[PDB]
This record gives C-alpha cells, structure tokens and sequence, in this order.
C-alpha cells in the first residue's frame, strides 16, 4: 500500500441514476468526481478517457493499492450522486 | 417561532461591523452575477482558475474576480478561512487538498464551494424552518474571507441565549472527548460569562440568538459567528426541547457539587460528519457490489 496522486482504473458507469431517474453522462475530462475508496473520499479530475479505462487526478492525495475497488459520484444537480465504480489498475506514487 | 428576520440577522456582513473587535479579521466580497451562477451550475463539477490513445470541459473565468479575491487573501496574510452569508463548505473538507479548509486561491475556494451542501442550503434554502408567512426577502450573497487560524481543539463553546439571558453553553466538538475541558471547567464557564456580560448582551440584533466562541492558549474568548436561536442551529449537548422550555437545564445535583444559579448550564462530553464525504444516495465492498447488481438491472430494466 501506497499513497497515490494519480490512478489508473476499468471504470462502470450505471445507465441511469438510482432511486424515470436521468441517464449517466459519460466521463468528461477535466470534470471532478467523487471517489470513495475504503474508508475515506477524495475528488478525480478525469484526464484520460477510454470505453473501458481512464485516469483521474486526485484532488487529496490517500493511501490505497492496485486492485482496490472505488465508487464514483458527479455533482448532479448540486448533489453527489453515484454513477458507477471503479478499479485501480496503476497508480502514480509519490 | 423563528422568523425569517432571526436569519438575515445571522448573515455575516449584518452583525460583523458591530462585533468586528471580538472576532476574527474578515474581508467581505459581493458576489458577481456570473460567479453566483456558476456556483449555481446543476451539472458537474468542474474548477474555475486552476492554472495513451472526448469532451474537454472547461470552466468559466472571472480575471477581474480573482484578482480581488487574490487581493483579499493577500491582505489577510495569504491564508483564509472562507464562508457564504451564513455558513461555510464545512462538509467538503474530503475533497480539498490535505483535507484543509485553508484557502490560498480562488480556486481553493470554489473546489470547496461547489462540492459542498451547506453552501447549497446557503444558496436555496436559506429560510428553513421558519414559522412566519412573510414572502422571502432577497439575499444579496457574499464571499467571506476571514483570516486563517491555527486553532487548539477541543476550545469552542456554543452558547444560547434566551431574552438576552446566557442559559446554556454547549461544547461545539461534542462527539469527542477532550481531557483538559472538564479540569478547567469553571475557568471556561467565568470567561464565557464575562465576554457575554461585556462584548455580547444587548448588542446582536435579537433577544433569542446563537453564538459560538473560542478560547485561545493564552485565555482569551473570541467570537466566531452567530447562529439562528432555532431548529436550524444544532443544539448540540442540548435539546431545543429544554432550551425553549426554559427549564433547570443545570439539572439534579447536590449542594457540594452545584455552583451559584445565576450561571448558566454548562454541559461537555464525558468518558466515553460521516455523511459528508459519501454521496446523497450514499462499508465500501457492500456498496460497489450494490452497483454490480443494480448495473446489470438496468441493463434490463
Ligand atoms: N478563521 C478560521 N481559521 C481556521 N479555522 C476556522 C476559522 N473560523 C472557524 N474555523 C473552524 O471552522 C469551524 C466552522 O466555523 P464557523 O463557526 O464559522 O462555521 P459555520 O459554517 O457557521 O458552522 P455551523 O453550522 O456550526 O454554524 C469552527 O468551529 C472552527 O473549528
Ligand atoms: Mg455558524
């Protein structure tokens, strides 16, 4: 376990918004998304987007590794709503 | 029976030209029209100012707006604490860079602001739990910087007052315990009554009303906001039940343990903020594997 300022993760958004709920919009870079991983949150500046994978650029930098999962939110209509999870893949360290 | 007059009140710029040599030192900014928009944005978070193998987003700009508030910042030693008319982004402190709310840029600020609900509730509700039928007045909002500090925890007391009578003091921090408290538990409960006596009574613009303090490593009480003297104030160690009825909120105690009357209760945590950092649909491996199945549903649906 390290601490990490960038991550490398295979991303699953859902279709549409939990509780007919809107649909999820795809990741966008430069947007901020809540990233809950473990027992703490932090934000992702998303930087790079594939079908599968992308890299978000931790706004607080925490302490996890490669293979955890983490959960994805986006400011919907000045709420933090969940979209989707996640995986880490690779991780820039510092 | 809080009306919407308690809260205009409440909002900084009304009470901190009279109360500006208790407190901490504070800039107070108008908030442009195009900023108070763009903090208003209903879709996702993206940062205005920041500077392998899609959409690039990017924030509006306000130059002539950072550069005041840069000027602000500077002018209060290059660090702020920042706040809106009533309250500050204390929900958001996850997302902030080593979980601080100490701002160097505007940039700070707005990550903080738009990631948090208690500038929403600031933003569009800023009348709740009021009981009278007067139309909603309008709010002129404001950015608050005010001069960051290195406080001591566990030092700030909550204080209600009730026809400009102290009947309570409530620790502010009151799901942690803190040693040093109940040793100088009748210090604290002296140097309340005094700052009140002097620097408080009869001068905040209501009889009812909250207000918080903090003492610092050398004895001194200072003062850090005003709170409504309603449902929309937590009460802390206290109820609003009790605090209205205006009751022995001292309690049942002996004659060798009970001190003079006049003094108001004095509750602290004895021998013995989680919602913020999770979403409004808020143990994580339950949780991702909730998405799993709810994924697979709506791809059904
Ligand atoms: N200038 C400051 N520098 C650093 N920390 C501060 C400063 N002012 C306040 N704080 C800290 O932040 C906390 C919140 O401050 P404040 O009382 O202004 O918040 P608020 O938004 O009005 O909250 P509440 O919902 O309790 O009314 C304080 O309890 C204190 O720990
Ligand atoms: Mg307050």
């Amino acid at each position: 376990p390290e601490i990490f300022t960038e991550l490398e993760i295979s991303y699953f958004l859902l279709r549409r918004l939990l509780g007919k709920a809107a649909k999820v919009q795809k990741l966008s870079k430069n947007e901020v998304l809540m990233v809950n991983i473990g027992s703490l949150s932090t934000g992702g500046r998303v930087s790079a987007v594939k079908a599968d994978l992308g890299k978000i650029v931790l706004t607080n930098p925490v302490c996890t590794e490669v293979g955890e999962k983490i959960a994805l939110s986006r400011r919907v209509e000045k709420h933090w709503r969940l979209i989707g999870w996640g995986q880490i893949r690779r991780g820039v360290t510092i | 029976h809080m009306k919407k007059e308690h809260v205009l009140h409440c909002q900084f710029s009304a009470w901190y030209p009279f109360f500006r040599g208790v407190t901490i030192k504070s800039v107070i900014l108008p908030l442009p029209q195009n900023v108070k928009d763009y903090l208003l944005d209903d879709g996702t978070l993206v940062v205005s100012g920041r500077d392998w193998s899609t959409a690039t987003l990017t924030a509006p700009e306000f130059p002539e707006f950072a550069t005041k508030v840069q000027e602000a910042i500077n002018s209060l030693g290059g660090s702020v604490f920042p706040k809106l008319n009533w309250s500050a982004p204390r929900d958001a402190y996850w997302i902030a860079m080593n979980s601080s709310l100490k701002c160097k840029t505007l940039s700070d600020i707005f990550l903080l602001f738009k990631s948090s609900d208690f500038i929403t509730r600031d933003f569009t509700q800023p009348f709740i739990h009021c009981t009278d039928d007067s139309p909603d007045p309008c709010i002129e909002y404001e950015l608050v910087l005010r001069k960051w500090c290195e406080l001591i925890p566990g030092a700030e007391f909550r204080c209600f007052v009730k026809e400009n009578k102290l009947i309570g003091i409530s620790q502010r921090d009151y799901t942690q315990y803190y040693d040093h408290i109940s040793k100088q538990k009748e210090e604290i409960r002296r140097c309340i009554q005094d700052f009140f006596k002097k620097h408080i009574q009869y001068k905040f613009l209501d009889e009812d009303f909250v207000f918080d303090i903090y003492r610092d490593s050398r004895g001194k009480v200072w003062l850090i906001d005003f709170n409504p003297f309603g449902e929309v104030t937590d009460s802390l160690l206290f109820t609003w039940e009790e605090l209205i009825s205006e009751n022995n909120l001292n309690g049942d105690f002996s004659e060798v343990d009970a001190q003079e009357q006049d003094s108001p209760a004095f509750r602290c945590t004895n021998s013995e903020y989680l919602s913020y950092r999770l979403p409004k649909d808020f143990d994580a491996h339950k949780l991702i594997d909730f998405l799993k199945l709810k994924r697979n549903q709506q791809e059904d649906d």
